[PDB]
């Protein structure tokens, strides 16, 4: 059980760590988040009682070193930072902990939610999709555009999300024109699989992370990706069997986690109407189906 | 973005572009089978494809061989569409390659798209227009030499004959869309009245009657007739 202390907490926020979050006010006492679980992926993400604009967050991986928030008041927000003194950093957790200035990850014994939602998602996977190699843990915000979104504007703020686009040479052999149009199998397994993924854990592990940064920060370009990637496999005639049983559940907690109120602008009609309905893979996700339709009816 | 009556004078620009039409390529007689059920029975087809700025024609015969042993024709019949006219444009000199290539039915975009890809500059274009291109079948000259195929076979004609030696592309493509909308609308009252007089003949190189520049004015004028009378028919105004 690791711990990521705050220095302090100077502005009023509400503060998330995974699927959880706390209101926090002005100069409140607290010090940090402790018993956070070993052996996941995890972010820490505020939003100032003051700007319901920019969500922002950071992903880490307590493995990687010792981490810990601290607000700054030029740029005026809560900053993640290493500290690289070992026992400089446990002394700091250990007495805050005996002033109970910290609160609990609050994890039931019986949730397997957040492995579920972050099962393939790996901290250097996300670390070449968010690019910033001085640190070992990664920003994200709203308001951060992808690659692909660029093309259609400083790169060094973009997510790198691998690029999907059914309408170009990449997906599209010379000749196979109708073929791999209207059956992706080719350019899901040979261009995206075997090419530039290697294998489908990290497939899935770029599309988890994007699902979780389009619900968390509300980052529409990773909403875009999220469904792109859906949509890849959906709309493949030929698909190994393990990931079509393993997307039925990646799919169920992702939506089965989604908040009810959200649902309009992060679930795109169309996508989830042909993936489920119509795309070669309608018979199977028949988990992702009975979630959809008992608890999103209306989209449908 | 779409072609519709605010931007119908860019047919008529200098930028080289394409109508393509797809209704008569893939042609069906529909009849019943000896144990009563229905099947179809394809007949030759076309790709109608069209500069409305040279009347430069290009008739790709669509024989039915082309169907031999597919499935799922009609969608099938519009990705052959669009490698047709792929080839058609990569067969072209690069300043004879068009910018635009306007479709008449929406269908046609990500076909024509996805086998277009080698040409990114090359802007596939939908309409708003409701173009009468589906009867150039009524066509006789275009009819026949569909009809007659043993084989695939583009062939070219100047859909407006001579008539640019004497009016401007935009009326000569107007004159056109009213004789097809006509042909389309009544084709029998149609024809009746281009050859009501038989001293006007066709030029062997010509599918238009030899009409002298006042004589297209009443041709024009009875087509119009034709289309308003049938329209109240059809609706009871
Ligand atoms: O191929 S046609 O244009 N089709 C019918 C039509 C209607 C009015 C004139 O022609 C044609 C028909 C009859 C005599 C010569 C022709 F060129």
């Amino acid at each position: 059980m690791n711990t990521v202390p705050f220095t302090s907490a100077p502005i009023e926020v509400t503060i998330g760590i995974d699927q959880y979050s706390f209101n926090v006010k002005e100069n409140q006492p607290f010090h940090g988040i402790k018993d956070i679980p070993i052996g996941h992926v995890h972010v820490i993400h505020f939003q100032h009682a003051d700007n319901s604009s920019m969500r922002y967050g950071y992903w880490f991986d307590c493995r990687m070193g010792n981490f810990y928030i601290q607000y700054d008041p030029k740029d005026g927000l809560y900053k993640m930072m290493e500290e690289r003194d070992g026992a400089k950093f446990e002394n700091i957790v250990h007495n805050f902990k005996e002033r109970q200035m910290m609160v609990s990850y609050p994890k039931i014994d019986e949730d397997d939610t957040w492995y579920n939602l972050t099962e393939f998602v790996q901290m250097d996977k996300i670390r070449k999709i968010v690019r910033k190699d001085e640190n070992q843990f990664s920003y994200v915000d709203s308001s951060m555009t992808t690659v692909q979104e660029n093309e259609l504007s400083d790169p060094a703020h973009s997510l790198n999300y691998t690029v999907i686009n059914f309408k170009s040479r990449e997906a599209i052999r010379p000749g196979h024109e109708m073929e791999d149009f209207l059956d992706k199998s080719y350019y899901l397994n040979t261009v995206m699989l075997q090419g530039i993924f290697k294998n489908s854990s990290n497939y899935f592990g770029e599309l988890q992370f994007a699902f979780l940064n389009a619900m968390f920060f509300g980052n529409y370009g990773s909403s875009l990706q999220w469904h792109a990637m859906i949509e890849l496999i959906c709309s493949s005639a030929t698909v190994p069997k393990h990931m079509l049983d393993k997307l039925d559940e990646i799919l169920y907690y992702q939506i089965k986690t989604l908040p009810e109120q959200y649902s309009d602008i992060l679930l795109n009609e169309r996508v989830w109407n042909i993936c489920l309905y119509s795309s070669f893979q309608k018979n199977s996700l028949h988990n992702t189906e009975k979630i959809m339709e008992n608890k999103y009816p209306e989209l449908l | 973005g779409a072609m519709n009556s605010s931007n119908y004078a860019e047919l008529f620009n200098n930028d080289i572009k394409l109508f393509v039409d797809d209704t008569n390529v893939y042609r069906v007689t529909v009849h019943k089978t000896f144990e009563g059920n229905v099947a179809t029975k394809a007949i030759n087809g076309c790709i109608f494809t069209l500069n409305p700025k040279t009347g430069h024609l290009f008739l790709k015969i669509i024989h039915t061989s082309v169907w031999a042993g597919q499935k799922r024709l009609s969608q099938l019949a519009k990705w052959k569409t669009a490698e047709e006219v792929s080839a058609l444009v990569r067969s072209l000199p690069k300043e004879e390659q068009p910018k635009q290539i306007i479709v008449t039915r929406k269908a046609m975009l990500d076909p024509l798209e996805v086998h277009m890809l080698d040409f990114p500059n090359i802007a596939i274009r939908p309409t708003e227009l409701r173009l009468p291109f589906s009867a150039a079948m009524s066509i006789d000259k275009l009819s026949d030499v569909v009809m007659k195929a043993t084989e695939p076979q583009m062939v070219l004609f100047n859909i407006y004959d001579d008539w640019l030696d004497r009016i401007s592309s935009y009326t000569a493509f107007s004159r056109l869309t009213l004789l097809l909308r006509a042909l389309k609308t009544n084709e029998e009252s149609a024809k009746m009245i281009l050859l009501s007089d038989p001293t006007i003949t066709i030029k062997s190189y010509h599918l238009w009657p030899s009409f002298t520049d006042e004589q297209w004015i009443t041709i024009e004028s009875q087509m119009r007739d034709l289309i308003l009378t049938e329209y109240g028919r059809k609706y009871n105004v």
